[PDB]
């Protein structure tokens, strides 16, 4: 009840009758990641403290000179 | 009653035509019986071999030049029966192809076995057949034995009466099963379910008409193998150059 269901058209045996078409293509796709990977590319410690600092003496200055005309 | 068999196990001998202790005997044997009995059973004795022994009349008749029926003593090699009572074959052991001992239940037996086989209840009852009734079949090289075969198979088919399942329902798929293959529309593994269904039927049926239907299928499997799978590889190829257009 399975040989011409399965496949009729011309094989000689019961053997290499189907044809299947199931899985995967050869290769496996690729090669997948699994592993976290963050990258920290900001400025780290420096950058940020002496900008910050910076900025602060200078915007100090700027408030000075503004008073200054204000006055 | 219908032409039905009955259960052995009261066997005819205490119960069997009316119920009566009847016993049923070959004309073969009932008409022997007179002349064996008044001759001596030594000069029958005398005849054969050890412990077959007797002379029997056999029909030849199939594919010789002269068909004939004449009695001869059991053990007699087929090669000088032939020959000598009957027409020698259109070839002598050139083109024979093919010998059914036995009547149409028994067995074939190739070129190669039956050049020097004895024809008696033993020889070729160790070789695979049977003597069953001593109508020994000549084919020659030009007839399809898995015809023949066949024809055999729906001859048995158009027999059996029916009353257990095995032998009918199994007849009738010989049948079908032996056309297919003779014009060559099966496969190998189909040669192999019909030794399987050729070994069910023998062993469950009855009595013996199940054998008869399983023997001639199976003597023709197990001596006649390369040529039906030249059959079935030759439909095969013939099938895909037809579809490849
Ligand atoms: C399928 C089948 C076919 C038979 N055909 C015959 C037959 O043609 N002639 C016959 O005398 N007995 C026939 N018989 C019965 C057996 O041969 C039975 O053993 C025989 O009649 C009695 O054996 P005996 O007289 O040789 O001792 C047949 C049995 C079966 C099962
Ligand atoms: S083939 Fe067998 S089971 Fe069938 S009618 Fe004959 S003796 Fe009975």
């Amino acid at each position: 009840t399975e040989a011409y269901i399965r496949n009729k058209p011309g094989m000689v045996s019961v053997k290499d009758m189907p044809v299947l078409q199931d899985g995967p293509p050869p290769g496996g796709f690729a090669p997948v990641r699994f592993a976290r990977r963050i990258p920290n590319k900001g400025p780290s410690a420096v950058a940020i403290f002496l900008a910050a600092f910076g900025t602060f003496s200078w915007g100090m200055y700027q408030v000075g000179q503004g008073n200054k005309i204000r006055r | 009653k219908q032409g039905k068999p009955r259960l052995k196990p009261p066997f005819p001998a205490n119960a069997g035509l009316y119920g009566c202790p009847t016993t049923v005997t070959n004309v073969e044997t009932v008409a022997v019986s007179p002349t064996i009995l008044r001759r001596g059973p030594e000069w029958f004795a005398g005849f054969g071999r050890k412990n077959n022994a007797g002379t029997k009349l056999f029909c030849v008749s199939g594919h010789v030049n002269k068909p004939c029926t004449v009695e001869e003593e059991m053990s007699i090699p087929l090669k000088e029966l032939i020959e000598r009572h009957c027409g020698g074959v259109r070839g002598g052991w050139d083109n024979l192809l093919a010998v059914i001992p036995g009547g149409s239940s028994v067995p074939l037996l190739p070129k190669s076995i039956c050049d020097d086989v004895l024809m008696d209840y033993d020889a070729l009852k160790a070789v695979q057949s049977g003597l069953g009734t001593a109508a020994v079949i000549v084919m020659d090289k030009s007839t399809d034995v898995v015809d023949a075969i066949a024809r055999l198979s729906y001859f048995y088919k158009h027999e059996s009466c029916g009353q257990c399942t095995p032998c009918r329902e199994g007849t009738g798929w010989l049948w079908t099963i032996m056309e297919r293959m003779k014009v060559g529309n099966a496969k190998l593994e189909e040669i192999d379910m019909l030794q399987e269904l050729t070994k069910q039927i023998e062993g469950h049926t009855i009595c013996a008409l199940g054998d008869a239907a399983a023997w001639p299928v199976q003597g023709l499997i197990r001596h006649f193998r390369p040529e039906l799978e030249r059959r079935i590889r030759e439909n095969a190829e013939r099938e895909l150059l037809q579809a490849t257009g």
